[PDB]
RNA sequence: GGCAUUGCCGCGAAGCUACCAUCCGCUGGAUUAUGGCUGAACGCCUCUAAGUCAGAAUCCAUGCUAGAACGCGGUGAUGCUCCACACAAAGAUGGAUACGAAUAAGGCGUCCUUGUGGCGUCGCUGAACCAUAGCAGGCUAGCAACGGUGCACUUGGCGGAAAGGCCUUGGGUGCUUGCUGGCGAAUUGCAAUGUCAGCGUGGGGAUAAAUCAUUUGUAUACGACUUAGAUGUACAACGGGGUAUUGUAAGCGCUGAGAUUAAGCCUUUGUUGUCUGAUUUG
């Protein structure tokens, strides 16, 4: 195969790493250059397109897709690198002087022995007349070329409970750091949606660690690489009739009758992609936006959805909702 | 580049004069489009309809 | 029900698979031949000798994969206390003494308008520059001068490329060799430096951990890895239930009914039950 993947063996982390950034621009506003989800289940959508002079033009069109479940995320904590001539380096990492459990729960490899004791010099210091992020945060403003922001998310949120939060960070791609820095710090101890960072038509990436299947090198379980996938739909973890489409027209919740297969449903937005999200399932998935800009009239389409698929593909995926299930049923046994 | 004096002229149909001080740089950007008009594949001679520098001169006259 | 080596026809979740299904699969430089620009060599020219503008499936960046198990940064917790006993309360001996840039040229002072300026001058060694006397640097008298210098309090500002460095303000404290005083030194006997670079032990007490173990499953041959385990949506199970596998069940049409159902499906207003062992580290 490629010698592009070099060497053998596994990957040595459960989540995987973010490895480039959009560059940045001076004229932006402050924004969140990137993000990473849950995806959570596969499943088939069919739709149409305006492609022009492409033979699917106008066209109804039936392809796969991949779900990923997005809880709205947490912020707490800013850190500034400096850039020297070796590398990167950090100055302070900061934080919200109020932090979740779960967040705390990072710092625990073992959480119900422990004293719990964490925080408290630095949470608790902080509480007085100030100054406390004041000396280090206007030392970033000085220094600290780029900014990062302290990411972290709420499992609690998610049907899969582990009760522990992982850790991120993402940069800012606004300027004049100033309201680079200030904007987090107005952030901190607060939640960031996934309102103003994408939208549809958008090509980004998810990709993570695949699928640890066992030893005969060790196959599998390496987070590899996959650019352009085109979201076919932005989620809302609050929108009823989560597959409401330009054409359905009716309720169905994206979570089937009876649930996904080893899920219950969905409480937080999420996005539908086409093709493949890398790893086995209920993964933790990174996002990164385009690196660059693309523009092209393959990226300015405009997707236009005729059903989403809501059935229960456990088994064979036959009915989609309870009401029209049980209108084609009628009275089974004991029923009616 | 700067330092280029650019005109279509006008009492000539088909030319267009570019002037300036620097004898590098006039001919500089006046070499710089005879060959963006490379036409190769193809016959050499078939369109001897093409863009060349036709003049070589000064601006003063009688200088 | 069992054997008929997983009993055959048929059904099959799931797991695991298939160019037998689907997705997706980098953007800029540097370049060679080539075409030249400019212009000698060469009083013609010339892509070339100096200098040059484009350009390759290349090279390098751009993006991707890992991440030094003696590569490094950020921050989160407490390492503390007692007793017994051990170091100390790859090569020093005045000073590592800071523009930058060219070298077919530059500093320094200065002139005036502010220059690509004028004037002077410097370099041709750091052999320089500062510092330097006092028992290895004592004890004591004043003369001048308000210095220089130490130390500790101390203002203020700068330095994040490894900043941990530098300046600075304000008092006291000592010093003085800028000047002139007075007492001390031996006997170390004619050399054999002859001086002047808080700290771990081991056993208690306590702080915060981490580990084994246990459970789980995204992992897995062992490893190794990811969860949960402190009184809660904690966990575990039954059942409430929800999908769906299954093809009409003992038995008097009843019945697309039955049996199974997370052990690698799900939500759990209820029920029943659990909730802290050992080991080491800081």
């Amino acid at each position: 195969g490629h010698l592009g993947f070099l060497p053998r063996k596994r990957a040595a982390s459960i989540r995987a790493r973010v490895k480039a950034f959009p560059k940045d621009d001076r004229s932006k506003p402050v924004a969140l250059t990137s993000f990473l989800g849950y995806k959570a289940g596969m499943t088939t959508i069919v739709r149409d397109l305006d492609r022009p002079g492409s033979k699917f033009h106008k066209r109804e069109v039936v392809e796969a897709v991949t779900v990923v479940d997005t809880p709205p995320v947490v912020v707490v904590g800013v850190v500034g690198y400096v850039e020297t001539p070796r590398g990167l380096r950090s100055l302070t990492t900061v934080w919200a002087e109020h932090l979740s459990d779960e967040v705390k729960r990072r710092f625990y490899k073992n959480w119900y022995k422990s004293k719990k004791k964490a925080f408290t010099k630095y949470s608790a210091k902080y509480a007085q007349d100030g100054a406390g992020i004041e000396r280090e945060l206007a030392r970033i403003k000085k220094y600290a070329s780029v900014v990062r922001v302290l990411v972290h998310t709420q499992i609690r949120k998610t049907p899969l409970a582990q009760k522990k939060a992982h850790l991120a960070e993402i940069q800012l791609n606004g300027g004049s750091i100033s309201e680079k820095v200030d904007w987090a710090r107005e952030h901190f101890e607060k939640t960031v949606a996934v309102d103003s960072v994408f939208e549809q038509n958008e090509m980004i990436d998810a990709i993570a660690v695949t699928k640890g299947h066992g030893f005969e090198g060790q196959r599998g379980y390496h987070s590899r690489t996959s650019i352009n996938h085109k979201i076919y739909r932005v989620g809302k973890g609050d929108d009823e009739a989560n597959g409401a489409t330009s054409f359905d027209r009716t309720k169905k919740t994206i979570t089937p009758m009876g649930g996904f297969v080893h899920y219950g449903e969905i409480k937080n937005d999420f996005i539908m992609v086409k093709g493949c999200i890398p790893g086995n399932r209920k993964r933790i998935v990174t996002l990164r936006k385009s690196l660059y800009t693309n523009t092209s009239r393959k990226a300015l389409e405009e997707v236009s959805l005729k059903w989403i698929d809501t059935a229960s593909k456990f088994g064979k995926g036959r009915f989609q909702t309870p009401a029209e299930k049980h209108a084609f049923m009628g009275t089974l046994k004991k029923d009616l | 580049r700067d330092g280029v004096t650019i005109e279509f002229s006008t009492n000539v149909k088909d030319e267009i004069v570019l002037s300036g001080n620097s004898v590098e740089d006039v001919s500089q950007n006046a070499a710089d489009l005879q060959q963006i008009c490379r036409v190769r594949n193809k016959d050499i001679r078939k369109f001897l309809d093409g863009i060349y520098v036709s003049h070589k001169g000064f601006i003063t006259e009688d200088l």
